[PDB]
C-alpha cells in the first residue's frame, strides 16, 4: 500500500529500511503513559 | 593580479611567486575595487599571453567574486555596483574578444565573465550583456571557439542566478540557444556545449513550454539530437529527455510514442554502460510519476471529487519490452568490485523494485518464468540474477498469490544460503530477510521453520554482510510469532511461543554475536543489539529464565563501559562508547520491563547506583543523559512505591535535569519523568514539589525551549493535581492564571502542522482541567469543600470548549477529552451547569457524534458524558 519514502537512487540499494530505534522510543513512551493515564483515569468509574 | 604581474606570468609560471604575489591582492585589490577591473581587462584578450597564465588570472578573479557563501560576495557585488558608472561598460569592450582567444579552452575566463553578469542581473540596469553575446551566435565566422564559449557562459549564467531573474528575455536565448543545437555546424564540441546550456536552462522555460508553437519544434530538435554519432551529446540528450519527463509529464503523449519510446527502449538495449544507465533512469522517473499520481488519484477517490490529474499508464501500458531486458541486464554482474560505483545492474535492480510497486500484480507473468528457470543454473551469474531479482518483487502484489511460490520455493533458498560463491549467499539472505520481513504468514509454517532457524544460527557466524541480514531476519520474525501465538487469552502475555524451544539458544548466540571483533562492519553491532532487544520485547509467558540470564549478562556488560568511558583519547572513543552505552540503556529498560516484580529488587541497588554513577558522564551532554533519564523512567514505573529511598539522592540530578532548556532533549524526558512516572509516589512527593513548580513555572517563562515542551508541561500540572488532590493550595492561582492566558493563543490555517499543534495544545489544557477538577474533587463519595475555588473559572471553560467547537478541523482525541471536561463538572455541582450547557447546545454536536466516533476512547467518554448528562436533567 505504497507507504515508505522516496529516499534517493544512491541509498535505495540494499537497505536494511529500519526506521531509527531512538525516535521510536519516544513514541512508544508517549504512547505508554497515555494508557497508563487512561487506565488511572478509569479507577474511578 | 595586476597588469604588471600578470606580464610576470607568461613569461616565469610558478606556484610559490604566484602565492606571494597575491598576498597584496586582498589587501588593497580587494578593497580598491574602482581602477581595478582595468589593469585585468588589458591582458587575457592578448593572443600572446599563454594558458597558464590566463588561467591563473582567472582562477584568482572567480575567487574574488565566487564562494560557497553568496552574501559574503553579494556584498562584493554591491561594491561592484557602485562602480558601474565604468564597471562592466568597459569590460564591454574586452570581454567581445577575450572569448575564444589563444588555447582552446574558455580558461575560466568564462566563468568570471558569469560572476559579472550574474552581479549585474539582480539590478537588470545593463542589459546589453544579451546582445554581447547572441551576437556571436549567427556571425558570419562563427569560429567553434567563439561558439562554445559563448554557449558555455549563456549556460553558466542560466545555472548560476535565481531562475526568476532572466525571464525577462527568455524567448530570445532560446531561439538563439537551438540554432547551436543544430548539427549543421561542423564542430562536435559545439553541440556538447549547446546539450550543456539546454539543460540548464530548463528551470525558468516554463512560459515558452506551455504553448505549442515553440514546443513542438523544440521537442523535434532535440529527439533528433538523439541520433547522434558522438557518445557526449547522445548522453547529454538522454539526459534532457529525462528531467523535461519530469517537469511536463502532461504533454508528454505526443512525442513519447513515437520518438520516445524507440530511442529509449534501444537506449536501454544499449551496450555501453552510459546509454543504458540514462535509459534507466528515464523509466524510473516515469514509473516515480506514475506511482505519485495514483496516491493523487486515490486521494480524489477518497475525497469523491474528480481527480484533477489522469494518468496516461506509460510504464503500465509497456511491460512485455521492459522486464525482458531488465532481467537479462542483472547477468552482467561485475565479478569484482567495490560495491560503490553506480553499475547499471544496481540501477537496473532499483528500477524492477520500482516497477513491482507501480505495476501491483502484472508483474509476475512476466518475470516468473526467469526466476523458475535460472535459479539451479551452474554459472553464477544467473543465479545470483534469480535471487536477486525475485527479491525485488515482493511488495506489489497482494500475498495471496505470492504464498504458493515462496512455500515452494523456501527449500531452494536454505540450501542456496550455503553456495561456493559469496554474492550468491549474499543475496540468498538478503531475499529471505525480506520473505520473513514482510510475508510472515509464509514463515511462520513448521514444514522448514526448524531448517530455517538452523541456518539462520550457522550463518550468524559468517561474515557481516550476510550477519547484518539475519540480524533484521530474526527481527520481523520473532514479532510474527509473537503476534500469531497460539492462545492470547489474557492480555497479559502469550503463554506459548513457537520459538520457546531455540529462544535460548537464539540468545546465546546473539550475545556471542554482539561482542564480536568485526561488529563496526556494516553497523553490525547495532543491528545486533536492536534484534536482541526485539527479541526480548517479544518473549514468552514460559522462557522467562532466560530473560533473568540476560539480565545478568548484560549487567555485567553495562558495568563494563564504565573504564573505557574514562579512558578517552579520540572523539571516535566518544563517538563508539555513546553509542554503547545507549544501546546498553535501551537494552536493560527493555529487558527490566519484562522480568517479574520480585526479580527486579535484587537487581535495583545496582541499576541505581550504575546509573547514578554513569549520569555524571561529560559534566553535562544531549548524547548521555537522555538515556539515563529514560531508564529511571521505566525503573520508577516498575519498581513503584519502594522508589522513595532513591529519590533523595536523585533529586538533585533531576534539578540539573529540569533547568536543561538549552537541550530541549533532556527537557521533555525529565518532564515525563517528573510527570505520571514520578506520580508513583503518590502522597510523599509534597516535600519535593515545591522546587519541582518552581522550575516548572521557569520553563514556563522562558521563552527559548522548543514548541513542545509547553503540552507536557500542562500534562505535568494535570498530574500533580491529581497526585497531591487536597493540597494544591497557594499553588492553584499560580498556573491557573498561566494556563488561562496560554490558551487563549491562536495561529491562521496557512499550515495544517500548526492546525494539529494547536490541537495538541488545547487537549493538553483540557486535560489539564479535568485533572486539577478530579484532584480538588477527590475519592470521596461527598465533594470537599475546597472545589469552591475553582466554581467562577467555569464559564470560562465552557467558553473555550465552545470555541473549540466553533472550528471544524478536528482529529480523534480531543472530543473525548471534551467529553471527560464536561463529564464531571455535572457530579462536581450537578445544579448550576445544566443550566449553562444548554444556552449553547453547541457540545450537543460533539456529544452525540461521540456516540459514533471511530476510536474507543471517545466512543467511552462520550457515552460516560451523556449517560451523566441525563441522569440530571431528568430530576428537573
Amino acid at each position: 500500500m505504497a507507504e515508505s519514502l522516496r529516499s534517493p537512487r544512491r541509498s535505495l540499494y540494499k537497505l536494511v529500511g529500519s526506521p531509527p530505534w531512538k525516535e521510536a522510543f519516544r513514541q512508544r513512551c508517549l504512547e505508554r503513559m497515555r494508557n497508563s493515564r487512561d487506565r488511572l483515569l478509569n479507577r474511578y468509574r | 593580479m595586476e597588469l604588471i604581474t600578470i606580464l610576470e606570468k607568461t613569461v616565469s609560471p610558478d606556484r610559490l611567486e604566484l602565492e606571494a604575489a597575491q598576498k597584496f591582492l586582498e589587501r588593497a585589490a580587494v578593497e580598491n575595487l574602482p581602477t581595478f577591473l582595468v589593469e585585468l581587462s588589458r591582458v587575457l584578450a592578448n593572443p600572446g599571453n599563454s594558458q597558464v597564465a590566463r588561467v591563473a588570472a582567472g582562477l584568482q578573479i572567480k575567487n574574488s567574486l565566487t564562494s560557497k557563501d553568496p552574501d559574503i560576495k553579494a556584498q562584493y557585488q554591491q561594491r561592484w555596483l557602485a562602480i558601474d558608472a565604468n564597471a562592466r561598460r568597459e569590460v564591454k569592450n574586452y570581454v567581445l574578444q577575450t572569448l575564444g582567444t589563444e588555447t582552446y579552452r574558455p580558461s575560466s575566463a568564462s566563468q568570471c565573465v558569469a560572476g559579472i553578469a550574474c552581479a549585474e542581473i539582480p539590478v537588470n540596469q545593463w542589459p546589453e550583456l544579451i546582445p554581447q553575446l547572441v551576437a556571436n551566435v549567427t556571425n558570419p565566422n562563427s569560429t567553434e571557439h567563439m561558439k562554445e564559449s559563448t554557449l558555455e557562459a549563456i549556460g553558466y549564467i542560466c545555472q548560476d542566478i535565481d531562475p526568476e531573474q532572466l525571464q525577462d528575455k527568455s524567448n530570445e536565448i532560446l531561439t538563439a540557444i537551438i540554432q547551436g543545437m543544430r548539427k549543421e555546424e561542423p564542430s562536435n564540441n559545439v553541440k556538447l556545449a549547446a546539450t550543456n546550456a539546454l539543460l540548464n536552462s530548463l528551470e525558468f522555460t516554463k512560459a515558452n513550454f506551455d504553448k505549442e508553437s515553440e514546443r513542438h519544434f523544440i521537442m523535434q530538435v532535440v529527439c533528433e539530437a538523439t541520433q547522434c554519432p558522438d557518445t557526449r551529446v547522445r548522453v547529454a540528450a538522454l539526459q534532457n529527455l529525462v528531467k523535461i519527463m519530469s517537469l511536463y509529464y502532461q504533454y508528454m503523449e505526443t512525442y513519447m510514442g513515437p520518438a520516445l519510446f524507440a530511442i529509449t527502449i534501444e537506449a536501454m538495449k544499449s551496450d555501453i554502460d552510459e546509454v543504458a544507465l540514462q535509459g534507466i533512469e528515464f523509466w524510473s522517473n516515469v514509473c516515480d510519476e506514475e506511482m505519485d499520481l495514483a496516491i493523487e488519484a486515490s486521494e480524489a477517490a477518497e475525497q469523491g471529487r474528480p481527480p484533477e490529474h489522469t494518468s496516461k499508464f506509460y510504464a503500465k501500458g509497456a511491460l512485455q519490452y521492459l522486464v525482458p531486458i531488465l532481467t537479462q541486464t542483472l547477468t552482467k554482474q561485475d565479478e569484482n568490485d567495490d560495491d560503490d560505483d553506480w553499475n547499471p545492474c544496481k540501477a537496473a535492480g532499483v528500477c524492477l523494485m520500482l516497477l513491482a510497486t507501480c505495476c501491483e500484480d502484472d508483474i509476475v507473468p512476466h518475470v516468473l518464468p526467469f526466476i523458475k528457470e535460472h535459479i539451479k543454473n551452474p554459472d553464477w551469474r544467473y543465479r545470483d540474477a534469480a535471487v536477486m531479482a525475485f527479491g525485488c518483487i515482493l511488495e506489489g502484489p497482494e500475498p495471496s498469490q505470492l504464498k504458493p511460490l515462496v512455500i515452494q520455493a523456501m527449500p531452494t533458498l536454505i540450501e542456496l544460503m550455503k553456495d561456493p560463491s559469496v554474492v550468491v549467499r549474499d543475496t540468498a539472505a538478503w531475499t529471505v530477510g525480506r520473505i520473513c520481513e514482510l510475508l510472515p504468514e509464509a514463515a511462520i509454517n513448521d514444514v522448514y521453520l526448524a531448517p530455517l532457524l538452523q541456518c539462520l544460527i550457522e550463518g550468524l557466524s559468517a561474515e557481516p554482510r550476510v550477519a547484518s541480514n539475519v540480524c533484521w531476519a530474526f527481527s520481523s520474525l520473532a514479532e510474527a510469532a509473537y503476534e500469531a501465538a497460539d492462545v492470547a487469552d489474557d492480555q497479559e502475555e502469550p503463554a506459548t511461543y513457537c520459538l520457546s524451544s531455540s529462544f535460548e539458544l537464539i540468545v546465546q548466540k546473539l550475545l556471542e554475536t554482539t561482542d564480536r571483533p568485526d561488529g563496526h562492519q556494516n553497523n553490525l553491532r547495532s543491528s545486533a543489539y536492536e534484534s536482541l532487544m526485539e527479541i526480548v520485547k517479544n518473549s514468552a509467558k514460559d522462557c522467562y529464565p532466560a530473560v533473568q540470564k540476560t539480565t545478568l549478562v548484560i549487567m555485567e556488560r553495562l558495568q563494563q563501559v564504565l573504564q573505557m568511558e574514562s579512558h578517552i583519547q579520540s572523539t571516535s572513543d566518544r563517538i563508539q562508547f555513546n553509542d554503547l552505552q545507549s544501546l546498553l540503556c535501551a537494552t536493560l529498560q527493555n529487558v527490566l520491563r519484562k522480568v517479574q516484580h520480585q526479580d527486579a529488587l535484587q537487581i535495583s541497588d545496582v541499576v541505581m547506583a550504575s546509573l547514578l554513577r554513569m549520569f555524571q558522564s561529560t559534566a553535562g551532554s544531549g548524547g548521555v543523559q537522555e538515556d539515563a533519564l529514560m531508564a529511571v523512567s521505566t525503573l520508577v514505573e516498575v519498581l513503584g512505591g519502594e522508589f522513595l529511598k532513591y529519590m533523595e539522592a536523585f533529586k538533585p540530578f533531576l534539578g540539573i535535569g529540569l533547568k536543561n532548556y538549552a537541550e530541549y532533549q533532556v527537557c521533555l524526558a525529565a518532564v515525563g519523568l517528573v510527570g505520571d512516572l514520578c506520580r508513583a509516589l503518590q502522597s510523599n512527593i509534597i516535600p519535593f514539589c515545591d522546587e519541582v513548580m518552581q522550575l516548572l513555572l521557569e520553563n514556563l517563562g522562558n521563552e527559548n525551549v522548543h514548541r513542545s515542551v509547553k503540552p507536557q508541561i500542562l500534562s505535568v500540572f494535570g498530574d500533580i493535581a491529581l497526585a497531591i488532590g487536597g493540597e494544591f493550595k497557594k499553588y492553584l492561582e499560580v498556573v491557573l492564571n498561566t494556563l488561562q492566558q496560554a490558551s487563549q493563543a491562536q495561529v491562521d490555517k496557512s499550515d495544517y502542522d500548526m492546525v494539529d499543534y494547536l490541537n495538541e495544545l488545547r487537549e493538553s489544557c483540557l486535560e489539564a482541567y479535568t485533572g486539577i477538577v478530579q484532584g480538588l474533587k477527590g475519592d470521596q463519595e461527598n465533594v470537599h469543600p475546597d472545589v469552591m475555588l475553582v466554581q467562577p473559572r467555569v464559564e470560562f471553560i465552557l467558553s473555550f470548549i465552545d470555541h473549540i467547537a466553533g472550528d471544524e478541523d478536528h482529529t480523534d482525541g480531543v472530543v473525548a477529552c471534551a467529553a471527560g471536561l464536561i463529564g464531571d463538572l455535572c457530579t462536581a455541582f450537578g445544579k448550576d451547569v445544566l443550566k449553562l450547557v444548554e444556552a449553547r447546545p453547541m457540545i450537543h454536536e460533539l456529544l452525540t457524534e461521540g456516540r459514533r466516533s471511530k476510536t474507543n476512547k471517545a466512543k467511552t467518554l462520550a457515552t460516560w458524558a451523556t449517560k451523566e448528562l441525563r441522569k440530571l436533567k431528568n430530576q428537573a
